[PDB]
């Protein structure tokens, strides 16, 4: 598999080199930073730690805040 | 045609190798999924036998 260490459900080398979060059809897919496609649509490029399961270390994590699975 | 296949096979040759690192890089191969789901399907044929027909036609050619 792929290495996950503090088991947010983002992997590592995404959240220290960068990802993003696009929707195709109806289903959404948390992707690495290519510059090329998500650039022209404005997607927002993020970063965290990756042994934090929450980096700014508030109860909700990294892959919560990003893919609108929270507290609206 | 011929004359777009022999002068810039350097950009097809591009696009099967970034093709390549994008499916065995093993962090983003589901980008390849999302983003061509063909050509992860020829990748995936590929790996799944096609490399071993090629090591074959070649090392029939070796001796
Ligand atoms: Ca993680
Ligand atoms: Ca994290």
């Amino acid at each position: 598999t792929v290495p996950d260490r503090d088991n947010d459900g983002i992997p590592d080398s995404l959240e220290v080199e960068g990802y993003t979060v696009d929707v195709k059809n109806k289903r959404t897919f948390l992707s690495p930073w290519i510059s090329n496609i998500h650039e022209k649509k404005g997607l927002t490029k993020y970063k965290s730690s990756p042994e934090k399961w929450s980096t700014a270390s508030d109860p909700y994590s990294d892959f919560e805040k990003v893919t609108g699975r929270i507290d609206k | 045609d011929i004359n777009f296949i022999k002068e810039n096979l350097t950009e097809f040759q591009h696009a099967f190798s970034l093709a390549f690192s994008y499916y065995f890089a093993p962090d983003h191969r589901t980008v390849l999924e999302l983003y061509a789901p063909d050509m992860f399907e020829y990748m995936n044929k590929l790996e799944k036998g096609g490399f071993e027909k090629i090591s074959e036609s070649l090392k029939k050619e070796g001796v």
